[PDB]
């Protein structure tokens, strides 16, 4: 399969600049779908922002109104977000998402909606060939809204802060004990900032067995984390920090 | 977070448990509530929508009710993968606006304990180039997720210059922690060993590396 979600845009944005932000949307049976955009500031619930639906209508959380623009390029399968005069309170991961955005009619109890009779009218009752016959009321509106199908989330941070791209160092176990019927080989990735870095290895061809640790904020104010694998062959540690568009590929020799 | 939830709610495994989540006649009082499960380091999982209707590939161990301004999602045969995050949602006076609620820990309790495995690695060779030394103590598998990290070098306690981070549940519901110690080559290359204990319920593993060996 079904929709799949990827969001794209900066990991660091300076406080006043407008925070923009894609959505891609690959592997949906239909021509298009109703996009929407939630937030979920660390240490906080999540937050609405706004949809764009099928027909290019636009809803907003109407505390963040004047400050939100979503925008659609279906000929690429996007949707664009838009938030004008960032604070540091606008840090949060940035998902997308399908929505289901419905309004039913709603009739009281005792009451049958649908033209299965008395096709013109709302709630109606035969307690009869014509519509003036049946005994009606007018609907009440409900709305119902839901998120199908979620992206995998964005991390923003907004920060004057500076970026510092990480120092990559390769570690071995090996010393500890060269016997070892495995060894465990890892990467330091010291000192940078601001999160996210990744950290994959061989590429992605080596998953299994792959620990990758929470980020430490250091005395220094800056990050540091470690990913280790264990194995009974070349072995690369590729670290990519997109705030500084720097990618290390680090060689750890294994005993 | 607009619409009331427990912060906390604990179970124990294989038995059942429920999350309520409150609002006005203006939000979920309309009904067509929704539930959505966050386990951590994850994307956000939506379990109900329509008051009681299960999303596509969620078990039925999950239900949920309505009652006017209160909503209930009931998890029976509670399972170690249960434990996330939950959070309630309804429009609030358009079908393209929308509050959560302020969100439930749930913790399954009767989880069998987890010793911590330690790897303990010494600094390479490219950052004692640098004059630099980080040894790193990587802490991972353990349950439940509460460590006390001590350093060591030739039976002196160290305190200065440590950096333990908080535990972390895993996707596996066991916890992992890290702690770095920086030191000066000079420190480094001058004691016979260094020591990274944890404790964990009274139990302590110690791994060693000798800069003899390392360097």
């Amino acid at each position: 399969a079904q929709v799949q979600l990827r969001e794209s845009g900066p990991s660091l944005v300076k406080p006043s600049q407008t925070l923009s932000l894609t959505c891609t949307a690959s592997g949906s049976s239909l021509s298009d779908e109703a996009v929407g955009w939630v937030r979920q500031a660390p240490g906080k619930s999540l937050e609405w922002l706004g949809s764009i639906d099928t027909g290019g209508n636009t809803g907003y959380n109407p505390n963040l109104k004047t400050r939100l623009s979503i925008t659609k390029d279906n000929s690429k399968s996007q949707v664009s977000l838009s938030m004008s005069s960032v604070t540091p309170e606008d840090s949060a991961t940035y998902f997308c998402a399908t929505v289901h955005q419905e309004t039913h009619q709603t009739c009281p109890d005792g009451y049958n909606s649908g033209d299965d009779c008395c096709g013109t009218l709302d709630c109606w009752r035969c307690d009869c060939r014509a519509s003036t016959d049946y005994r009606s009321v007018t609907a009440t509106y409900t709305y119902e809204w839901y998120i199908d199908t979620w992206g995998q989330g964005l991390l923003v941070t907004v920060s004057s802060a500076s970026t510092t791209a990480p120092k990559v160092y390769p570690l071995s176990s090996c010393c500890g004990d060269k016997s070892s019927s495995t060894v465990t080989l890892g990467c330091l990735v010291s000192s940078y900032m601001p999160e996210p870095v990744t950290v994959t290895w061989n590429s992605g061809a080596l998953k299994s067995g792959v620990h990758t640790f929470p980020a430490v904020l250091q005395s220094s104010g800056l990050y540091s984390l470690s990913s280790m694998v264990t194995v009974p062959q070349t072995f690369t540690c590729n670290v990519a920090h997109p705030a500084s568009s720097t990618k290390v590929d680090k060689a750890v020799d294994p005993c | 977070g607009v619409l009331t939830q427990p912060s906390s709610v604990s179970g124990s495994l294989g038995q059942r448990v429920s999350i309520t989540c409150s609002g006005s006649s203006s939000n979920v009082g309309r009904g067509y509530v929704s539930w959505y499960q966050m386990t951590p380091g994850s994307a956000p999982r939506t379990l109900i929508y329509g008051d009681t209707n299960r999303a596509s590939g969620v078990p039925d161990r999950f239900s949920a009710s309505r009652s006017g301004n209160t909503a209930t999602l009931t998890i029976s045969s509670l399972q170690a993968e249960d434990e996330a995050d939950y959070f309630c949602a309804s429009a609030e006076g358009s079908s393209s606006n929308a509050v959560f609620g302020s969100g439930t820990t749930l913790t399954v309790l009767g989880q069998p304990k987890s010793p911590p495995s330690v790897t303990l690695f010494p600094p390479s060779t490219e950052e004692l180039n640098g004059n630099k030394a980080t040894l790193v103590c990587l802490i991972s598998d353990f349950y439940p997720g509460s460590v006390t990290v001590v350093w060591k070098a030739d039976g002196s306690t160290i305190t200065r210059n440590v950096e333990t981070t908080r535990a972390s549940k895993q996707s596996n519901s066991k916890y992992a922690a890290s702690s770095y110690l920086s030191l000066t080559s000079s420190d480094w290359k001058s004691k016979g060993s260094y020591s990274c204990e944890v404790t964990h319920e009274g139990s302590t593993v110690t791994k060693t590396v000798k800069p003899s060996e390392c360097s």
